[PDB]
């Protein structure tokens, strides 16, 4: 009968679903509902998530198809574990997160159904490895605004929770609502066969075919060269300068490596082979 | 190593003196940890009748020693002088002066209380602020500070009373004898029956004010949690219980320890495994680390996790780097 | 260790209680006899005062600073079986 500090945690599987999902839809506004699991009310977990079919109507309530819906879970519980659908997850695209009234009605509908109905936005604001713009929310009703909003009862996960703020337009549209902390699941097989994944695939480590790295370097080396002998001026002046109450060029660490990697080439050049 | 040996034969040579200074024959019991070597002087000590170093070295070890070897230091003088070493060994005499001494002087601000109170903030700073008024007095059995006022015990949610509650035992610390009624006073089912919060700060507060006090609230309490509810209230009660009998190594109380443990709960499994944790204080006894660690694995919340975590830590310690494979095991 | 673990849960907080040993130095001659001994600090009680080198008093209020620096009071019959180097308990006679 009282809120807290709670977390959800997301599935890597979750997050690289609905990411790929709404940059699908961009345009369109897509959305769609979530497969998770309850363990507690302090936290709550997602692993799997379906689209629910694009229709013109919109995030409207009606979008659900209950034969759609009902038709996956069959299947799911044919095949694997599913679990109950924990909320629904859009793509708000036109500037970060926050929510509408439809989105209101949508998850006031879904908490009349079940306890949580978390509610998820993501958006095409996206960096390579640096945004993650998803975010969590959860409506709060307007009969116990007397009492507390959100019962609090530790620091640590308290302030963490306030450290991401609020967004302008949050504050904007702050009320009724109280964001959930969320984090990355728990991964590490995952993580280790995509840590796999990187050395051979997400960037040049195929390691056997490894090792212009020695026809471009020549002319790589006269332009730092270069470079750097012009540089050499400025470091001059501010020496010829006295106390009177741009030397700072480095250049060297870069030539430094490079033909330091080059000449090591001999190792394979002289000895792997032949 | 070299302490032990160094350490015995230092002492085999002061008591080899004339007058085998008691101050530094307590190297022994304190630092080598000989419980029976203490009983034994003591016991020449009671046969030569100088009471007054019979005392003055009982209260020395008394305030400076731990409790898993004065059981056996008592077990050993119980097996007139006797009955009054066996007193001054035995349920805190010292603590009962010691409080005596307290209330005897206080020197507390209401000023204080009352910029706080005119600073509320509608907020969590509610339960600081209970906490802090807990500080205040600790042990003092002063609550006019708070029973002057009672609204700020009346505008909290029904989570942070259990702490408010938890405040007012810690107020009234070491009076042990009159607890029972003083805790009833307050009593849950005089309180408010329909906020079980209460009821599990009243116990918490009773395992607080014997805070390594040994005595039948150990019992009491086991029977308590025994004959309760599995989650809304045995969380305090657990933790309380747990706290009144740390390190009494007691297969009685780390059964039912074990037992609120395994029973997958994470409201108060966290609290039950914190207890459990504590009472086997640095026993190193394998068979509980190995339980412990087991089921912290073995379950899926993190409530109950983070408990087990301190709980572990506080399973084995004073070893210095003998727990080295626990230790290893647990970092990587 | 509770108290730092407290960052985590709030209701630890109260285990501090256990960490608390105040620095009053209790003295008795006999089983319950209380002593009427008043040791002179030989300083400023400035420090003891906290809302002429001298200082009387059972325990009170005294730092071990302060304790370092009583001068135990010869004056009267009985004295302290052990010296009143550092507060505790020491017993008179």
């Amino acid at each position: 009968a009282v809120d807290t500090a709670e977390q959800v945690y997301i599935s890597s599987l979750a997050l690289l679903k609905m990411l790929k999902h709404g940059r699908a839809g961009v345009p369109m506004e897509v959305m769609g509902l979530m497969l998770g699991e309850f363990v507690d009310d302090y936290t709550v977990r997602v692993i799997d998530v379906f689209a629910m079919p694009q229709s013109g109507t919109g995030v409207s309530v009606e979008a659900v198809d209950p034969v759609f819906q009902a038709k996956m879970l069959d299947m799911l519980k044919q095949t694997g574990r599913p679990e109950m659908v924990v909320g629904w997850y859009h793509s708000h695209p036109g500037f970060g997160c926050w929510l509408s009234g439809v989105d209101i009605n949508t998850q006031q509908s879904f908490e009349a159904l079940s306890e949580r109905a978390v509610a998820v936005v993501v958006d095409p604001i996206q960096s390579v490895k640096g945004k993650v713009v998803i975010d969590a929310f959860r409506l709060i009703n307007a009969n116990m605004m007397v009492l507390g909003h959100e019962p609090r009862q530790t620091t640590s996960n308290l302030g963490h929770l306030n450290k991401p703020s609020i967004q302008a337009l949050i504050h904007g549209l702050n009320r009724h609502y109280y964001s959930i902390t969320i984090n990355y699941r728990k991964n590490e097989l995952e993580q280790k066969m995509l840590l796999n994944l990187h050395k051979k695939s997400w960037m040049e480590g195929l390691t056997l075919q490894d090792y212009v790295v020695k026809e471009m370097l020549e002319l790589a080396k006269n332009y730092n060269k270069a470079v750097e002998e012009e540089d050499k001026m400025t470091p001059e002046q501010l020496a010829i300068k006295n106390v009177g109450k741009r030397h700072l060029e480095e250049h060297v660490d870069v030539l430094m490596t490079s033909n330091i990697v080059q000449c090591l080439a001999a190792m394979l050049d002289t000895v792997v082979f032949k | 190593q070299f302490r032990n040996k160094v350490l015995r034969v230092l002492v085999k040579i002061y008591m080899n003196l004339e007058k085998p200074d008691f101050i530094n024959v307590c190297q022994c019991l304190i630092f080598l940890d000989d419980p029976q070597a203490v009983s034994d002087i003591l016991e020449k000590l009671v046969k030569e009748d100088n009471l007054l170093m019979a005392y003055q070295i009982c209260f020395d070890l008394y305030e400076s020693a731990s409790q898993q070897f004065l059981s056996s230091v008592i077990q050993n003088l119980r097996t007139d002088q006797t009955l009054k070493m066996i007193k001054i060994l035995s349920g805190e005499m010292a603590i009962e002066l010691h409080l005596q001494f307290l209330i005897r002087n206080n020197n507390t601000d209401l000023m204080i209380l009352k910029n706080t109170k005119d600073a509320v903030r509608n907020s969590v700073c509610h339960t600081a602020t209970v906490i802090a008024n807990s500080f205040m007095h600790c042990g003092t059995t002063s609550d006019q500070f708070l029973r002057d006022n009672l609204e700020w015990l009346a505008r909290a949610t029904n989570w942070a009373k259990f702490t408010a509650t938890a405040s007012l035992g810690v107020i009234h610390k070491g009076h042990e004898k009159e607890a029972l009624q003083l805790m009833a006073t307050y009593l849950p089912k005089d309180t408010s029956p329909g906020s079980a919060y209460q009821e599990g700060g009243g116990l918490y507060a009773l395992g607080l004010i014997h805070a390594n006090h040994g005595g039948d609230i150990i019992d009491y309490l086991l029977n308590q949690l025994k004959n309760a509810s599995n989650d809304i209230v045995r969380h305090g009660g657990s933790l309380g219980l747990g706290l009144a009998a740390m390190g009494t190594a007691r297969q009685d109380v780390y059964d039912l320890l074990k037992t609120n443990l395994y029973q997958d709960d994470a409201v108060t499994g966290e609290a039950a495994g914190l207890a459990l944790g504590l009472v086997m204080l640095g026993s190193k006894n394998a068979q509980a680390i190995e339980d412990m660690v087991g089921y912290a694995q073995e379950t899926q919340h993190e409530k109950i996790l983070r408990g087990l975590a301190v709980g572990i830590a506080l399973v084995m310690y004073g070893r210095m780097e003998e727990a080295d494979a626990l230790i290893e095991s647990l970092c990587r | 260790l509770v108290f730092t673990q407290f960052w985590f849960w709030f209701p630890l907080s109260h285990f501090l209680s256990l960490a608390y040993t105040p620095t009053c130095v209790i003295g008795l001659n006999k089983d319950l006899k209380m002593p009427k001994v008043q040791y002179k600090s030989n300083c400023k009680p400035s420090t003891f005062a906290y809302p002429t080198a001298k200082a009387k008093k059972n325990p009170a209020r005294v730092m071990p600073a302060q304790l370092k620096v009583l001068t135990m009071p010869e004056t009267c019959r009985y004295q302290p079986f052990k010296p009143l180097s550092i507060g505790g308990i020491i017993i008179l006679k």
